[PDB]
């Protein structure tokens, strides 16, 4: 029996695979202050001498 | 110190009592050797209920295994916690009664029922007071409905005023096995209503339900089905084993759900129960418990209690709790539910809290109700037997054994008067 | 103690058992000496210390057949007093293995019936192996049926003959057999599976691919079918379904008792692994109108009560999901008097594998013996055959000239006549 | 007291709810397993309003996600703060109604949408009042729009006094994909009118416009825009989940700002908001504040209010502050800025004070305005509706599996009347 | 769930799945043999052994193309009848694929079809590859679309169509086959797509820098735009477009249901490292009039709706960005009932490339799949081209040999005639 022997909660418990893998999701450019993230920058300008 | 003498009738009677076995074996701490493990008194003292006591130590259960093949038996002797039962109750025979209501009630089995009641009185006279014959049988195939339908009748004429409980579990709708199945059942039913007290119906298919829409159980089984049953016949001799606030034996539950005697087929349940993830994410309070009585979905008939009234019903509380809430969810739910609730009882509830809860499980309760939709069990029995009676099929095989065509129609005109007595009861 | 007695009756009915009990002793472990290195009880005795006989009476009114087992690997592990030999054969004539020749070779088979059952306690039924299409399976087929309904006559009678083929046939005389042979087997027979040539032929055609098998890889798949019937005898079970349930649950009168069977997935070592062969596909299979070893189409027939006997690791849910699957298809269509009809039993047992046979190993197997109208038509052609040559009396000077009165060509064709018109009154 | 179910329908309310359990999480303290990790009773005390509590802690939201395609919802799962939620608080559905109102409010979403019903039952009774629901959703699209209008009919009468608040994503006809934008929305909105209290229209493009010039996001993901609108989504619900000097539910926002029975389509602003480098450069003063949220850059809907009027507005401020320096400022806007704030109203614009401000900022602003301008783009799907519906455009697809043509002529027309009650007042 | 069956028929569909079932077993890592070393049950079942079988049903009359790839190295791949084979051709004949002798092929390949589709829980489209302007293409191919919507109701049947190009063709019969397929690809098909191989050949000459393709090099193309036509229904994506969204994006009307597509990163090795082919570049190039695989150059019709599929790396709002661009261009001319027309889906995982292929790797990708107002002189060009051939009854005495009734022709007219004025009222 895959049933708890007193507890009726089965003990198998599966493990189904995730049908996509569920990835690339998010994790956002901003950051718990609705601001911006510290992302290495660039100068798209002249040459600065 | 009531006792209950537990028979076990049938291969499936023999499956759905083994597992009975057991799960009351590990809530008495009772080894497969029979010794208990612990230290508590409150998990011993009532073991003469289902177990006797014998001058090696064990206690062996208070158990009558009843099968016409010898490979039931076999197996539950083989199995886990079969080292238990004593082999002079193995009442064997060795022919089969292969899904035949006639060779079960009268060829084969006939000259097996003067030898296995000789095992249940060896049993029975052993104390001052019986409680009830606990009997776990099928009416789907031939020496579950057969032989048992022997049994109950005369245990009843021996014993007239001993209770006897019945947890049959009756023949599917959907998908079946046994072609004479509604031979099987419609013959069975109209000694299973003049001598029975209780009868606690139970299906196939809402038990393959429950494990499908509680559990979530993509692998399920015939143990699985048989673990939700022994659980169900667990919590409702709960309190003939176990101390509470509000006790109430299996007596107590039937003079609390049948009107009028016949009225006796109830509906058995179970109402902790928990998924996967789940099991983290359920609260375990009362009004949820309550909650979960109270579904078609974790109901073991399929014979929904929507359609039709509740004449009575009474719920086995278990465990540690509140003996206020455990009223006032009978309360709301016969007022805000009050059109599923038959009008000229007021009160068509009983609660019943014992003390000691189910292991690991915080409260638990059990839910046996007297309902009008026990009508739908019978209709469909009657509509799959009419509609093979009518041109006389499989009938030269109960008649060959030795019966007569106006049983069928007797067996037909009680079950069909059965359908009756709950209509203008709604 | 379970068991049960193996009758094999003609060449069809040793050849058959010849691969039914290479098969039976593969799987208890017997080895062609009986010296195995309680599931056997069924099939085999515990004669001396490991020698187990196998249960069976070879009977054949030829000495060819069995005098060449006698003289085969399986030498020393049948009983040889078992092996009854005949010493002429009927002739393709029902009248010589009934009356002249076959007088005798019956006495001393039925003395070994005595033995077989008083060193058994507990006998279930008489698996029965016959061709009907010639002589000594129908002759020898009669003869023993009927006696045996007199001293034996209160137990089953599981009779797996091999009915005349329709449009194939090596005999010429052999709608005369099968015609003079359902005034046995319609009333001395629990129950008469109706097995057939092309029906394996064209299963061994679209299934197993083989363009030229043998009359050897038609008895093995008739094997297959067997060690299923009895499959929960010998074996555990979760459904199981003994000799007296294939019939209590499938014969719905005394006189339809003409089943028809159905194996899948007779399946090669190719097609084994390119499927996922399971519970729901293979009853799907089973269920497919060439699927049946009858060569009769289920279509323009219909069912009354099918048996489903699943094999394997099988789980009881899945049998109830497949089983509404095909109640819920629209060309399969049983009959107003049986809601249920659907007996279905499960043994944990996978089945077994002959090396070097025509079977891959498979997990799960499901064997159908079922009941419908649609093999009224099975007889209705072999009236057809009947009346042909006997409008003006072919063949009918050895019949008449061995010993049988002139009008039991009537008689027998009247009763096979009454069979069709019951099996139309059935149905209506 | 006061509690909160929040429903997500269709993949952009699964999405746009999945943040806002995430930001809401954050505020109670809550990790992606479920335990409480700080020290605060302010952050605890409130929490019913949309967590419940399972025996061992395990803080579970009040989550009703639900969807028509197993693709979205497996999604949130599988991604941090998503194993929050229940495995039975996720109605599944196969097939999928793929961009049809239809396939969501007549066939395919009628047949899933009892099973709705049901957990939202069960998420609904499980306490002892219920201020209201909580609906993200999607009017562009079908599984979104379809099952979303209809649940809100639904529970409106099964509940007609709770509070309706409705977040929804309108299709701004600019810049977005698919071309049944104007068949989904107009046919949504006309459910919408009379069945919701609180419409919240927040736009994807209006969003973006946030992100480019407010935020200058370089990459702003769709993580990024339903950061902003979960934002909105807490800073409106803040009086029933904290203390404050002045307090304001969601039925506070319903009463001072709806004149007349329909008019309830909103616009929202939340205004912390500063450049990449600008936190150093930036007060957080509330004139600031104020001079922020009425810019039209800082609108979530792209419906201009200078083209237009202020109906009534409101201001629900948060964080530590002064009574006076909220009251001068909602009345400098009102004495400044008098064009676009209607004259037939007195006072036009409510003011409240939660003292907890958001996780990390000292103080925050988010502004729900009942504007006479949300009619540009009642205008705007209106245009694209009649340039498709006049030539017979995609309709085969509406029509075959139920809707007459009457509907879609019925549905422009309560948008066309809509249209007509804001221009009345403007 | 999700799944979709694949019904590759004729030389020219089992050749382009060869190379669609070799680029889906790299794209997934399922090895030619079955094993790989749950994003896959779209064109995959499993066994249970870590084996995966393709879900695809082969048809041809002729054995030649079928038994190549039986025997080359995708052969234990394939289940080994899922390649169904006949004995002779329709010889570019399309009443000889239809009313004659490919109809004994159709009760074998509905027999597999069904039961590739009742082992899969949930349908949602019949992918099916055909040779419009042959005879099994084209016979064979209109009775199984009408077979499949009279046994699959609902059930959107894909169709990716090889119709012949307008300028060469490689026969003189193939007027009469394409106007004799507008039978079928246009009351049976849903999602009728247009491909012609001519431009597929300009596309390789002009992108590819290869002058000299071979049919390979043109199936390596065609199957790189399926698979991102099935990329979201198979990987993740922020914008799912699955089979239900393309029929109600897509198609205005039930009978305007012609597409065209046109990948558009096809850039050679040498050249793809020299262009950022970002996600503006890579539309830019989507809406060229002559990358599109039909010989149908857009401007001279209009748009009435696009579903754009861009896979890879692709951020939302270059999507979106890129749509606004090509909206503000005049060059394109979309119709006054569209505002919008832009149905765009995203799908994380890039597209792949096969070692040793004609293309290269790179990290975004446009699918554009769109139905316009000038496909009607695809259509008009072979109307010249069957009036030209029937105004005095040529190659029609072998087609109403086998027996096709002769005026077939004209309503297979007629029918080209009706769409034709459907899609000049849908521009006005
Ligand atoms: N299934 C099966 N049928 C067989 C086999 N051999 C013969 N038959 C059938 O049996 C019929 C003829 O009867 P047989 O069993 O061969 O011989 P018989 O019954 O002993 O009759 P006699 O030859 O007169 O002794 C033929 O029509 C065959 O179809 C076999 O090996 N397998
Ligand atoms: N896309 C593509 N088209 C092809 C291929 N091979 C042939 N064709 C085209 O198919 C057209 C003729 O069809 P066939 O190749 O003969 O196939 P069919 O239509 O099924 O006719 P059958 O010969 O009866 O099989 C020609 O005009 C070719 O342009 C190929 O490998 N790929
Ligand atoms: N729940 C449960 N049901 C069973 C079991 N074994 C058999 N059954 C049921 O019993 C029916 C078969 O008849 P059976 O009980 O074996 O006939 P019997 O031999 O007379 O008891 C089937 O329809 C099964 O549903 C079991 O172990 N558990
Ligand atoms: N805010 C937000 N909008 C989204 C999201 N996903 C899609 N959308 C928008 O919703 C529209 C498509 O809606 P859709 O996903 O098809 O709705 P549904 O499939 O019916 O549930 C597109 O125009 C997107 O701009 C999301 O995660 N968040
Ligand atoms: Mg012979
Ligand atoms: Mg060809």
């Amino acid at each position: 029996t895959s049933l708890h022997m007193s507890k009726l909660v089965p003990v198998t418990d599966l493990s189904p695979r995730p049908s996509f893998r569920y990835h690339a999701d998010t994790g956002s450019l901003d950051a718990t202050l609705l601001p911006v993230d510290a992302v290495p920058q660039e100068r798209i300008g002249r040459r600065l001498i | 110190m009531r006792e209950i003498v537990h028979v076990q009738g049938g291969q499936c009677g023999n499956q759905i009592g083994a597992k009975f076995w057991e799960v009351i074996s590990d809530e008495h701490g009772i080894d497969p050797t029979g010794t208990y493990c612990g230290d508590s008194d409150l998990q011993l003292e009532r073991i003469n209920v289902f177990y006797n006591e014998a001058t090696g130590g064990r206690f062996v259960p208070r158990a009558i295994l009843m099968d016409l093949e010898p490979g039931t038996m076999d197996s539950v002797r083989a199995g886990p916690f079969g080292q238990l039962f004593r082999p002079d109750n193995f009442v064997f025979g060795q022919t089969g009664a292969g899904n035949n209501w006639a060779k079960g009630h009268y060829t084969e089995g006939a000259e097996l029922i003067d030898s296995v009641l000789d095992v249940v009185r060896k049993e029975a006279e052993g104390c001052d007071c019986l409680q009830g014959f606990q009997i776990t049988h099928s009416l789907g195939g031939g020496t579950g409905s057969g032989m048992g339908t022997l049994l109950i009748s005369k245990v009843r004429e021996e014993y007239p005023d001993r209770i006897m409980e019945t947890f049959s579990v009756f023949p599917s709708p959907k998908v079946s096995d046994t072609v004479v199945e509604p031979y099987n059942a419609t013959l069975s039913v109209h000694q299973l209503v003049e001598n029975a007290d209780e009868v606690q119906v139970i299906d196939n298919e809402a038990l393959y339900d429950i494990c499908f829409r509680t559990l979530k159980l993509t692998t399920p089984t015939y143990g699985d089905l048989n673990h939700l049953v022994s659980a169900a016949m667990s919590g409702v001799t709960c309190c003939l084993r176990f101390p509470g606030q509000l006790n109430s034996d299996l007596r107590k539950l039937a003079v609390n759900l049948i009107p009028f005697p016949r009225l006796h087929f109830f509906l058995i349940g179970f109402a902790p129960l928990t998924s996967r993830g789940s099991q983290q994410y359920r609260a375990l309070s009362v009004p949820e418990l309550t909650q979960q009585m109270f579904d078609a979905k974790n109901m073991m008939c399929a014979s929904d209690p929507r359609h039709g009234r509740y004449l009575t019903a009474s719920a086995m509380f278990r465990g540690r709790m509140s003996t206020k809430e455990v009223d006032e969810q009978m309360l709301n739910v016969q007022n805000k539910n009050s059109s599923y609730f038959v009008e000229w009882i007021p009160n068509n509830m009983k609660s019943s809290v014992c003390d000691i809860p189910p292991k690991g499980l915080k409260m638990s309760v059990t839910f046996v109700g007297n309902s009008t939709a026990i009508q739908e069990m019978f209709k469909r029995v009657s509509d799959q037997f009419t509609a093979m009676f009518r041109r006389k099929a499989f009938l030269h095989w109960y008649t060959g054994e030795g019966m007569d065509e106006m049983e069928f129609t007797e067996a037909e005109s009680n079950m069909n008067d059965l359908v009756s007595e709950y209509q203008q009861y709604q | 103690m379970r068991e049960v007695i193996s009758i094999h009756v003609g060449q069809a009915g040793i050849q058959i058992g010849n691969a039914c009990w290479e098969l039976f002793c593969l799987e208890h472990g017997i080895q062609p000496d009986g010296q195995m290195p309680d599931a056997f009880n069924t099939f085999f005795s515990e004669t001396g210390a490991g020698k187990h006989v196998p249960r069976c009476v070879f009977l054949d009114l030829e000495p060819t057949v069995v005098d060449e087992v006698r003289t085969g690997t399986y030498r020393h592990l049948f009983h040889p007093e078992q092996l009854i030999s005949g010493k002429e054969d009927a002739a393709n004539n029902f009248a010589r293995g009934h009356y002249t020749i076959g007088k005798e070779i019956v006495d001393l088979s039925l003395d070994r019936i005595r033995k077989l059952a008083d060193n058994c306690t507990g006998l279930q039924g008489f698996l029965m192996f016959n061709a009907v299409g010639g002589g000594t399976g129908s002759g020898l087929g009669c003869l023993l049926l009927e006696r045996l309904s007199v001293d034996y006559g209160k137990k089953s009678k599981l009779n797996f003959c091999s009915w005349p083929s329709p449009q194939v046939s090596t005999a010429v005389v052999e709608p005369y057999n099968s015609v003079l042979s359902t005034h046995s087997l319609l009333e001395h027979t629990d129950v008469a599976v109706m097995l057939d040539n092309e029906a394996i032929y064209d299963i061994c055609r679209r299934n197993l691919d083989i363009e030229r098998p043998t009359y050897t890889n038609l008895n093995r798949l008739i094997a297959q079918v067997i060690s299923s019937l009895t499959a929960s005898l010998r074996f555990d079970g979760a459904l199981n379904v003994d000799v007296t349930e294939f019939q209590t649950n499938l014969v719905p009168y005394p006189r339809i008792h003409f089943m028809l069977s159905s194996y899948a997935p007779i399946i090669s070592a190719e097609k084994a692994y390119h499927e996922q062969l399971s519970v729901a596909e293979i009853t799907n299979s089973a269920f497919e109108p060439a699927s049946m070893m009858a060569k009769c189409d289920p279509r323009h027939g219909k069912y009354m009560a099918c048996c489903l006997m699943y094999r394997g690791d099988v789980v009881p849910k899945d049998v109830n999901a497949a089983v509404a699957t095909i109640k819920t298809k629209r060309t399969i269509q049983f009959v107003d008097w049986c809601p249920t009809g659907f007996k279905c039993g499960i043994n944990y047992q996978p089945p077994t594998v002959v090396p070097g046979g025509d079977l891959a190993k498979v997990m799960r197997a499901v064997c159908m013996i079922s009941n419908s109208t649609a093999i009224a038509e099975v007889f209705s052609r072999m009236d057809h055959k009947f009346d042909l040559m006997y409008a003006k009396r072919a063949f009918v000077h050895w019949y008449v000239g061995e010993g049988m009165e002139e009008g039991e060509f009537s008689e027998a064709r009247e009763d096979l006549a009454a069979l069709e018109k019951d099996y139309e009154e059935v149905g209506i």
